[PDB]
RNA sequence: AAACUUUCAACAACGGAUCUCUUGGUUCUCGCAUCGAUGAAGAACGCAGCGAAAUGCGAUACGUAAUGUGAAUUGCAGAAUUCCGUGAAUCAUCGAAUCUUUGAACGCACAUUGCGCCCCUUGGUAUUCCAGGGGGCAUGCCUGUUUGAGCGUCAUUU
RNA sequence: UCUUGGUGGUAGUAGCAAAUAUUCAAAUGAGAACUUUGAAGACUGAAGUGGGGAAAGGUUCCACGUCAACAGCAGUUGGACGUGGGUUAGUCGAUCCUAAGAGAUGGGGAAGCUCCGUUUCAAAGGCCUGAUUUUAUGCAGGCCACCAUCGAAAGGGAAUC
RNA sequence: CUCGUAGCGGUUCUGACGUGCAAAUCGAUCGUCGAAUUUGGGUAUAGGGGCGAAAGACUAAUCGAACCAUCUAGUAGCUG
RNA sequence: AUAUUGGCGAGAGACCGAUAGCGAACAAGUACAGUGAUGGAAAGAUGAAAAGAACUUUGAAAAGAGAGUGAAAAAGUACGU
RNA sequence: UUGACCUCAAAUCAGGUAGGAGUACCCGCUGAACUUAAGCAUAUCAAUAAGCGGAGGAAAAGAAACCAACCGGGAUUGCCU
């Protein structure tokens, strides 16, 4: 006649995500009128190592198209990916990895 | 013994004002003596001597301001009447006899008689 | 050696203690005493010399 | 162990002062006060609690201002002041 | 704490010019029952609960 | 209502080495672990509390109402009974003893004892104002200070100041006799009161 | 249809009183309008209410409110009685015209519980009155 | 035979019953309608020549004003030309004020005596910095004012 | 095994035996196994029975006076009792920052107490003008896209030996 | 990983004590002692709920359902 | 017209009489317990008036014994009986 | 260009107003269980206690979409029945 630890889970009290030493969310780049009819160009600056996951964060940066500023970006690293390495991301790009 | 009121309501504004200074000096250097003696019974005195003059200023002060808005919509708020929340929310007595004028009519045609049985 | 008002600062009491006094303050150190008044320790310039000043107030 | 070496690490303190009512009851994790309900806008009272609805109701304090309203509704409620001088 | 609030130290402040006891003129007053201060207070023998 | 319950203790039940009352919760109060809620426990209320709706007020037929009152107005004729019921009247003339209708418009006080002297109520007058006593127990501190006697119930036609003026006499009532209290013409329920009737209201009670 | 909350949806009662989702709310949806609009405006007095429209969610109110205060109510005397205090929030007390279908106030026959209130007449027909000389 | 133990009496203890008292309670009846954003109820802290409470009060602090009474208060001390008087008094009454920090609590905050911003003003050579004094700055809603937004939309325009 | 209060026998009994330990003289005093000083013996033995602090306490600190009660012996002693004195900051902390979190607003739910949410589906706004004589500096340009607030006396942090 | 201090636990004496120093201590003997360690402060989860390396364990000496007040003088064919 | 265990002002009682009556006759929702919600006491009486015991003596003192005051000290603030 | 209109805003704009208390009685909403039925699920307790919202000196109700079936009464409330 008592709750049971699965039932208990959804109240997410101590059974939340332990997520102070993670590196954001890894996303995509958000779809824009630079990849909706050409490409953009990135730039990998680090591969990081995300806290719980096995897999390591790639840190591309783009420059923004209407304001000139820097928008850094977080992906999930392809294996192959390198550090410097231009990443392209758009209709027109070319097929090479971590495009 | 102390000031007395009715002195004090003679005086102008300047000269009661001087007054308060003197008395709080008073205040002052008895306060010191008291250090030295074992009972001063005089602070007593020139406590509600200060008391007394401070309340004669500010009776001379409000009444300037009720000289200011005399006879005027829109007194401040500390100068109009504190009777009841309730009884100044408040339909006045003018607004609580109104009448309609169909009921005005009605109450001048047809008043209560005064009468009585016996003839 | 003074007792102040608790809603005094070290600003009102050196103002106070000028005009009141016609002294000159180089300093004020004050503690909330465990009575819960509060006690101003107020320096003088070496112009002034507190014994005097004390027997001018009136107390030693 | 759960006794007295357990009552020696009580050094902690789930309550203090409350602003509104100043009873010691100011949970200071919930930042509720346990006896009169601060910071919300109504005090707490119950209708099983007729002993503590006795404590803090009308009359246990000073009354500041309503100890003034019943003479000043049998007076009428008087604007001015009285007219002679002495005896 | 040596460490206080002012909030603490006011109440501080208040309890210890309450711990005294009662002024012997106020036992020869006319109709008195006072006998003695009710409302002591020791640091041994009651915690003031802050 | 809640005199004896003005209280939250509940039983301590058995193994506890101490009987089942329901004793007081808490500590350092001297109340505390004090049995409670019962008639036995001191501070607990009592045994059937009383209530106000108990029958105060009792309800006697119309007509036995009237029969005592008569057989109370004969009972203050011939003097076996008035002599037994107190009521200093040996010396009188004759019971019933009728006075004048001019008694009921005396309006001073020493004019009204002039008149019920002279017709020999002296001995009971004199019988009340020599046996004021303190009562007997805790009734006199509940306004019931003093005893004294009953004296001579005067009894009229029209009141032209006979009331008043025998208002402050003491042990004199006064009456009606269009009402004739019963708790005035029996008193203590014996019969014969002392009727100092006057003519107006002797001829009336026909 | 209200949902009786008791986290859950459980009862912890007697089984005829074990119903969660079918409890239906005696007040009218109508009430509850002027009840959360009384509150948002509560310088004003509810007058009356109408409906305007209504979807698979939503029952729409418009509801009709007056100033106690502004001089246009407080002379013109045949509305200057809502700035009596006694009509201090009728919506919540039920004196509004959907509250008094709601309580049941109607004359006849068929309101014996609901004429001066269902409560006032339940504390008048349990009482047991005595008299002085008891009948 | 003492001592010891037991019984009774006197006197002494211990203890606080009994009796007597009672500015308290309880119950009934009668009359009245009067809380608060003009800041209530409640809280905290403080205030008296000597008071820790209760009671009173709020830096004008066991109170100020006003009015009535008419010589006190006092446990001391002091004052008591003021005492045939605009006048004592822990007096009564109470219509004028004051009413710290709070609190529905209202610039933001509050386990802080923490931090802003505006106006007037004072001083420090100061529109801007620092300090002092005064006065402000909550939310909802109503009416009205003003400034606006919307190709929602109507006229009108070389 | 009633309730409240009072009182006995047991009974001057059980006991006041952990933490190596005390002793001599003088002083004070009515009174010294216990106070003060000197002498001696000893111990904690630097992860201390030593010097400071955090939480908590709240005046216990210090002086004078005092010993009715308290220190389960004693007491002239005391953390006791009576009367007082005592806590000084630009530099040490708080204050400020954010953490895990808490939590208003817009808005939605709920009969309602209120719940959710913390950037949301909101018309959510202050920042400097290059530099001053038509300036209480705007009646102007120009810039900024975030969006309360609380949250550490061990984290971050201007500066004293 | 191991021996073993500080630490953190609690095997055995079924030791002392058992109207205690203590409503869980004391002593010896023990487990383990560089991590799934130990720990302060802040913070979150609240009663038919939490939390549980799971014993119906823990949730203020209270736990096979905390504590407080009320309904409630709950009911008793049972004992005084 | 009706209700009214709250407030304000009254007047009552075949009520209770300090273990009673409200929890509280008294500095009572006080002292105190609890983290907290909450719980929650005990406690009235000298004498007509302090006239509350000057002074002597013994003792270090508390105090005793005298002396006094008082109608009473078989009323000595531990106070009616 | 300009002037309205409608809808929606903003202001430390002008004037106001709401909150909280108390809650004995009053108008609502919400809502039990112990208990009784010699068990118990309907029932009862009870349209009650607890919880929430809103007033006043009273409140509510109130001048008929009523009662009736009489030769008809005549707003509401309350007492006796
Ligand atoms: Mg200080
Ligand atoms: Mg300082
Ligand atoms: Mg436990
Ligand atoms: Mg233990
Ligand atoms: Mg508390
Ligand atoms: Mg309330
Ligand atoms: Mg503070
Ligand atoms: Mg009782
Ligand atoms: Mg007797
Ligand atoms: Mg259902
Ligand atoms: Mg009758
Ligand atoms: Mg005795
Ligand atoms: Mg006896
Ligand atoms: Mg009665
Ligand atoms: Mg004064
Ligand atoms: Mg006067
Ligand atoms: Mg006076
Ligand atoms: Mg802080
Ligand atoms: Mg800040
Ligand atoms: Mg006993
Ligand atoms: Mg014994
Ligand atoms: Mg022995
Ligand atoms: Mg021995
Ligand atoms: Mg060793
Ligand atoms: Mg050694
Ligand atoms: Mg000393
Ligand atoms: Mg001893
Ligand atoms: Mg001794
Ligand atoms: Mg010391
Ligand atoms: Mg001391
Ligand atoms: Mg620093
Ligand atoms: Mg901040
Ligand atoms: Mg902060
Ligand atoms: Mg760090
Ligand atoms: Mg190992
Ligand atoms: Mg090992
Ligand atoms: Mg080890
Ligand atoms: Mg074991
Ligand atoms: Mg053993
Ligand atoms: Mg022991
Ligand atoms: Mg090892
Ligand atoms: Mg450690
Ligand atoms: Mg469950
Ligand atoms: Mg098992
Ligand atoms: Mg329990
Ligand atoms: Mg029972
Ligand atoms: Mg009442
Ligand atoms: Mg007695
Ligand atoms: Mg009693
Ligand atoms: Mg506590
Ligand atoms: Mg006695
Ligand atoms: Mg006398
Ligand atoms: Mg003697
Ligand atoms: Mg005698
Ligand atoms: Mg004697
Ligand atoms: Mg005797
Ligand atoms: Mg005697
Ligand atoms: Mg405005
Ligand atoms: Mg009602
Ligand atoms: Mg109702
Ligand atoms: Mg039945
Ligand atoms: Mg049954
Ligand atoms: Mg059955
Ligand atoms: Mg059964
Ligand atoms: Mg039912
Ligand atoms: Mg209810
Ligand atoms: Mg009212
Ligand atoms: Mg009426
Ligand atoms: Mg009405
Ligand atoms: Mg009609
Ligand atoms: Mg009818």
């Amino acid at each position: 006649g008592r709750v049971i630890r699965n039932q208990r889970k959804g109240a997410g009290s101590i059974f939340t995500s332990h997520t102070r030493l993670r590196q954001g969310a890894a996303k995509l780049r958000t779809l824009d009128y630079a990849e909706r009819h050409g490409y953009i160009r990135g730039i990998v600056k680090q591969i990081v190592h995300d806290s719980g996951r096995g897999a390591p964060l790639a840190k591309v940066v783009f420059r923004d198209p209407y304001k000139y500023r820097l928008r850094e970006e977080i992906f999930i690293a392809n294996e192959g990916v390198h550090t410097g390495q231009f990443i392209y991301a758009g209709k027109k790009a070319s097929l090479n990895v971590g495009n | 013994a102390g000031v007395k009121a009715y002195e004090l309501r003679t005086k102008s504004k300047e000269q009661l004002a001087s007054q308060l200074v003197d008395l709080k000096k008073e205040l002052a250097e008895l306060k010191v003596q008291k250090l030295s003696r074992p009972s001063l019974p005089k602070i007593k005195t020139v406590r509600k001597s200060i008391a007394c003059v401070l309340t004669v200023i500010n009776e001379q002060q409000r009444e300037a301001v009720r000289q200011l808005y005399k006879g005027k919509k829109y007194q401040p708020k500390d100068l109009r009447a504190k009777k009841t929340r309730a009884l100044r929310r408040a339909l006045t007595k003018f607004e609580a006899s109104q009448v309609t004028e169909k009921q005005r009519k009605k109450q001048i045609a047809f008043p209560q008689r005064k009468y009585a049985i016996k003839a | 050696v003074f007792q102040v008002s608790m809603k005094a600062n070290k600003y009102q009491i050196k103002k106070a203690v000028k005009e009141l006094y016609e002294v000159d303050v180089l300093k004020v150190n004050t503690l909330v005493r465990p009575n819960g008044t509060k006690k101003a320790y107020v320096r003088l310039t070496a112009d002034y010399d507190a014994l005097d000043i004390a027997n001018r107030i009136g107390y030693i | 162990g759960k006794g007295t070496p357990s009552f020696g690490k009580r050094h902690n303190k789930s309550h203090t002062l409350c602003n509104r009512c100043g009873r010691r009851s100011f949970h200071v994790q919930k930042k509720t006060c346990s006896s009169c309900g601060y910071p919300a806008a109504k005090t707490r009272s119950y209708n099983w609690g007729a002993k503590a609805k006795r404590r803090h109701t009308t009359g246990t304090g000073r009354m500041r201002y309503l100890k003034h309203v019943s003479r000043r509704f049998k007076n009428g409620f008087q604007t001015g002041s009285a007219s002679k001088a002495s005896a | 704490a040596a460490q206080k609030s002012f909030r603490i130290k006011q109440k501080m402040a208040k309890a210890k010019k309450q711990n005294r006891p009662l002024p012997q003129w106020i036992r020869l007053r006319t109709n008195n029952t006072i006998r003695y201060n009710a409302k002591r207070r020791n640091w041994r023998r009651t915690k003031m609960n802050i | 209502e809640k005199a004896g319950h003005q209280t939250s203790a509940e039983s301590w039940g058995t193994g506890r080495a101490v009987a089942r009352i329901p004793r007081v919760g808490g500590g350092g109060t001297g109340r505390s672990g004090q049995g409670a809620f019962g008639n036995m426990c001191r501070g607990g209320r009592m045994f059937a509390p009383t209530k106000t709706w108990r029958k105060w007020n009792v309800k006697v037929n119309h007509n036995e109402k009237r029969y005592a009152t008569a057989s109370a107005i004969a009972a203050t004729a011939v003097a076996s009974l008035v002599l037994a019921r107190g009521h200093r009247v040996e010396k009188i003339p004759e019971i019933p003893l009728v006075v004048s209708t001019d008694l009921e418009s005396i309006q001073k006080t020493k004019e009204a004892v002039a008149a019920l002297k002279a017709v020999g109520a002296h001995s009971d007058l004199l019988k009340v104002l020599k046996s004021k006593k303190l009562r007997a127990g805790k009734g006199k501190y509940r306004n019931r200070r003093w005893t004294q006697r009953r004296g001579p119930l005067v009894v009229y036609a029209e009141d032209n100041g006979i009331v008043k003026a025998l208002r402050n006499v003491p042990g004199v009532e006064t009456a009606n006799v269009a009402s004739l209290n019963l708790l005035q013409l029996a008193p203590g329920a014996h019969l014969g009161r002392f009727v100092i009737w006057t003519e107006a209201a002797f001829t009336k009670l026909d | 249809n209200r949902k009786r909350p008791v986290p859950k949806g459980a009862t912890y009662g007697k089984p005829t009183n074990q119903g969660v989702n079918e409890l239906k709310y005696q007040r009218s949806l109508r009430a509850t309008a002027e009840e959360r609009v009384g509150r948002r405006a509560a310088n004003l007095r509810v007058l009356n209410s109408y409906w305007v429209n209504q979807d698979s969610t939503y029952k729409y109110f418009e509801v009709i409110l007056v100033d106690p205060q502004h001089k246009a109510i407080r002379r013109d005397a045949r509305y200057n009685w809502i700035c009596d205090p006694v009509h201090k929030h009728r919506e919540a007390r039920g004196l509004t015209a959907t509250g008094k279908k709601s309580r049941g106030i109607n004359k006849g026959h068929k309101f014996n519980n609901t004429k001066a209130g269902r409560r006032k007449t339940w504390k008048r027909q349990n009482t047991l009155s005595l008299w002085r000389y008891r009948k």
